């Protein structure tokens, strides 16, 4: 994360300064339309972020959840596994 | 003033590359501006300049110009539409044995020139093997490339992309010869034959483990005098997969080329010259002409 | 925490909204208000630094990579808990169904066991007294 | 349309330098510092130093602008 | 796991 | 039950018996990524 | 390799007359540039006075690269001095002061060769105050791009030291008549320094410079080494090539013979006049 979104910020940073000696080196409609592209895909991304911010409240639970899942699933493993265990016995055992 | 920008080709961690056209020859070039403390011109740029100013081969990129302004510079190379990485990764276009032979021949000819000039391209990978619409492969970037002749010079062991690193560099060899380029060339050929990175390592130890479990750990009769490298650690004795099992559809001559390029002993490893003299390149499927090589369209 | 979270908010929130500003004016270039525009850029620089200050102490927090994908698919987390919740159903099904498999299994078991000799007699001490 | 290897004739304006393999049995390597075993573990052989020194010694002798 | 170019 | 022994029950209410669009490329980066004088 | 280098292609001139032409052209260009912008003021330097100041500041460049606190390799010093020689071959001393260009050439030689030195270290090697070191670093960074532009981006310099060592190896190997060629090593180091003081680096290949140093040391020590030229170099058959090499060697030996080091009073006067030219720009 953080490093991602900040080197992200860089990409705006440098991107922009690129565009910015291209402030002189572009056609005006392009200028506006892409600056808002960037800005907009941006703000969105920034929404993707602030969404991180705006639902990232959930950590300890949601992990604890996934944990709970895994706790469960292993019981059923244990279960069926104990069974196959038998079946091994069944064949191998018997036929010897 | 003399070059007009045409496209925003991209960036590397020390450069911004734009397609451009010169107003003097209407030839399409690639201009490379270098970014910017209290050190001056970046040493990777100076290394590009100094090494590429004294090389002129068909199969090495050549900087057609170099200039700059306050505290920053721009190089001007041949414009190269693609690299070998986009050719490898593109599932649409097939790489027949003739196409593979063409890429290998161009790579090894460029590298043979570079090695006869005692320069060592210490970063060789499909990303850094560009090629134009004429299908001429050129060794791309020399920002970490050196002169390997002098004894008095203490090199660095960390300089080549991990996946294409020779075992001795992972073991920390501060002094090495053309074996690093040739190991990276063998790895390029393996990735070219499998279309997926041969030996993709997560770390130096993982890269060594994968090298050894794929080829067998060297037994000190295959790589004698190995135990003396600064970062040598003993490994579990892996059997290694036979080469005619890794590359199940490569000819015997190609297998001999693979074996030569993948010898652990950095002195028994074949050089570009003697690689070029092997029966693989002289056998019946000729390399494809650069006009018939596949280009990844869009 | 929250009010550093909430700082990342109203500030960095303000940073998104400021962007709303940025675009909305930058549709239309008045030859100078780039002064206003680039003062927003100025806002962008005072931000970006202050942010990163708000960002290297942001912890890059450990990556729920997939549930990331899930909110990288914008599908908000709650459905996660929800969906593993639906599994948790299926799993509570399995587990307690199996207990039932038992409770009959034993039950009908002992049933026939009695309908068969219920005569693991002495050791039925433990058996009965095991029920 | 097969391929035949050509030895990359690059014309050095100077006396002929003996090949790298035919260099220790002509006697040159006796007068070059031996490569340490660690150095030999990499690709370094002490004949690279000898060969480079001989190639720069004979690079341009028979040449003036 | 795709990596970065090695860094001086 | 065992949320019973796992306290998630508030999240049961909330979270017993849109999202993206609801609460109101790049990912590949996330896989492999005087200024006034200038412009 | 030298035989393919840009040093052979561009920076290796046919005669000292072409060098004097280039330097007089640079001096005249600066003089005309000063005159045409607001006509014979004696503040200007003459080409020969410029050459005297260039010799002086090349001596100071050797002194700086010799007292460099990390032991600077001799290839780096040779490269820096070659850069100084070329830069002032095509540029006027009154435009760019030779002390800043001296330090800049040393800096770029440290970077182009792989002698890895940090900028604080490099300016710490200057006998100036830390303020003076900071300002000197600022000037070096200002002038580094100019130095690289004026070299036409030809940064690889081939020094006579590696051909010297290679000739010594070949001489110990195929020339049994000579015993212990390291007396030649000491005396040829002396002659090689002498010949680096002159403009022979722009006129002869490094191999020829090294061979002239070696054969000059032999001649001073009474050894005849014509059998190493005619035989063991197979100049016995291409007689024209042998005589051509001998002419090159004689020319360069005489070139070292006629070199007159910069004076002490003349260099003082030239430094004062140059600083007056730089102060009043």
């Amino acid at each position: 994360l953080s490093t991602l979104i900040e080197f992200l910020l860089h990409r705006a940073y440098s991107e922009l300064m690129v565009l910015t000696d291209l402030l002189p080196r572009k056609s005006d409609v392009e200028r506006k339309i892409e600056i808002v592209q960037f800005a907009s895909r941006t703000r969105q991304l920034f929404v993707r972020l602030l969404a991180l911010v705006k639902w990232a409240n959930n950590a300890g639970k949601v992990e604890k959840c996934a944990m709970i899942s895994s706790f469960l699933d292993q019981q059923a493993i244990l279960f069926v596994d104990t069974a196959d265990r038998l079946a091994s016995l069944a064949r191998d055992a018997l036929v010897h | 003033k003399r070059y007009e920008k045409l496209d925003f080709l991209g960036e590397g961690q020390f450069a911004t590359v734009y397609k451009a056209r010169d107003k003097n020859t209407n030839q399409i070039v690639a201009i490379k501006k270098i970014k910017l403390a209290k050190d001056g011109i970046n040493r990777t740029a100076l290394r590009e300049i100094k090494l590429l100013q004294e090389l002129s081969h068909p199969n090495i990129i050549g900087l057609l110009d170099a200039f700059g302004h306050k505290s920053n510079i721009s190089l001007v190379f041949d414009f190269m539409e693609t690299d070998l990485e986009v050719i490898i990764k593109d599932n649409s276009l097939v790489l027949t044995p003739s196409h593979i032979k063409a890429y290998m021949l161009m790579t090894l000819q460029g590298l043979e020139y570079l090695h006869q000039h005692w320069i060592l391209h210490r970063d060789l990978k499909p990303n850094n093997l560009l090629l134009d619409e004429n299908g001429v492969l050129k060794l791309a970037d020399f920002g970490l490339a050196k002169s390997f002749g002098s004894p008095n010079r203490a090199y660095t062991h960390q300089v080549v992309t991990r996946w294409y690193r020779a075992p001795e560099l992972l073991f920390g060899a501060r002094m090495y010869g053309v074996g690093v380029d040739m190991w990276a060339v063998g790895c390029i050929l393996a990735e070219l034959l499998l279309r997926v990175p041969f030996l993709p390592g997560d770390s130096d130890l993982d890269q060594l483990t994968r090298i050894f479990e794929t080829l067998g750990t060297p037994t000190e009769e295959q790589w004698p005098d190995m135990c003396s490298l600064p970062d040598y650690v003993t490994f579990k004795s892996f059997p290694g997969i036979p080469l005619h099992h890794i590359f199940s559809a490569a000819g015997d001559d190609l297998l001999d080329l693979i074996q030569g390029l993948f010898l652990f002993n950095p002195c028994a490893r074949i050089t570009a010259t003697q690689a070029l003299k092997m029966k693989y390149f002289s056998n019946r499927p000729g390399p494809t002409p650069g006009c018939q090589l596949p280009r990844p369209n869009c | 925490m929250a009010e550093k979270f909430d700082h990342l908010e109203e500030h960095l929130e303000k940073f998104v909204e400021n962007i709303r500003q940025l675009g909305i004016i930058v549709s239309d270039f008045q030859p100078s208000s780039q002064a206003g525009l680039n003062q927003k850029l100025n806002f962008i620089v005072t931000g970006l630094q202050d942010i990163d200050k708000c960002r290297q102490q942001l912890h890059d927090i450990t990556v729920p990579l997939e549930v990331f994908e899930y909110i990288d698919q914008g599908r908000n987390p709650q459905l996660y808990t929800k969906e593993c919740l639906e599994r948790a159903l299926a799993k509570n099904e399995q587990v307690k169904g199996k207990i039932d498999t038992m409770k009959k299994f034993k039950s009908l078991l002992i049933q026939e066991l009695s309908k068969v000799f219920p005569e693991d007699m002495a050791k039925y001490r433990s058996i009965r007294g095991e029920d | 349309a097969l391929y035949e290897y050509q030895p990359l004739q690059i014309e050095t304006y100077g006396p002929h330098v003996p090949e790298l393999e035919m260099l220790g049995r002509l006697g040159y390597l006796n007068h070059v510092r031996a490569a340490s075993p660690q150095d030999l573990a990499g690709g370094y052989t002490s004949s690279l130093a000898c060969h480079r020194a001989l190639q720069d010694a004979f690079s341009g002798l028979f040449w003036q602008p | 796991y795709s990596p970065t170019s090695p860094s001086y | 039950n065992l949320i019973t022994h796992y306290n998630l029950e508030q999240a049961y209410n909330k979270f017993c018996g849109e999202k993206l669009s609801n609460f109101l490329s790049l990912r590949s980066l996330i896989e492999k990524p005087g200024t006034m004088l200038a412009g | 390799m030298y035989h393919n280098s840009s040093q052979k292609r561009h920076w290796t001139f046919s005669s000292e007359e072409q060098l004097a032409r280039l330097r007089a052209d640079a001096n005249r260009k600066f003089r005309c540039k000063a005159v045409a912008n607001g006509p014979n003021d004696p503040v200007f330097l003459e080409p020969h006075e410029e050459m005297t100041l260039c010799k002086y500041y090349e001596k100071r460049l050797l002194e700086f690269c010799s007292v460099f606190k990390p032991a600077m390799p001799r290839s780096v010093v040779g490269t820096a001095c070659m850069y100084f020689k070329r830069f002032y071959l095509n540029n006027s001393v009154m435009e760019y002061h030779p002390r800043i260009i001296m330090l800049t050439c040393a800096f770029l030689a440290c970077k182009v060769d792989e002698f890895n030195v940090s900028s604080p270290q490099f300016v710490g090697n200057l006998r100036e105050s830390p303020l003076g070191q900071e300002k000197a670093l600022e000037q070096i960074l200002e002038y580094e791009l100019l130095l690289i532009q004026q070299l036409n981006f030809h940064l690889i310099v081939h020094n006579p030291y590696r051909p010297f060592e290679g000739f010594l190896i070949d001489l110990k190997t195929r020339y049994p008549i000579l015993e212990n060629p390291e007396i030649l090593r000491k005396t040829a180091d002396d002659f090689l320094n002498r010949i680096a003081l002159t403009d022979a680096y722009l006129l002869y290949t490094p191999s020829q410079i090294a061979l002239t140093a070696i054969l000059s040391s032999a001649s001073r020590a009474g050894i005849t080494m014509e059998s190493y030229l005619s035989e063991s170099l197979m100049l016995k058959e291409n007689r024209t090539c042998l005589s051509q090499l001998l002419d090159i060697m004689k020319s360069m030996r005489n070139l070292v013979k006629k070199y007159e080091p910069p004076r002490s009073e003349e260099v003082a006067v030239l430094k004062q006049k140059l600083e007056r030219c730089h102060s009043a720009e």
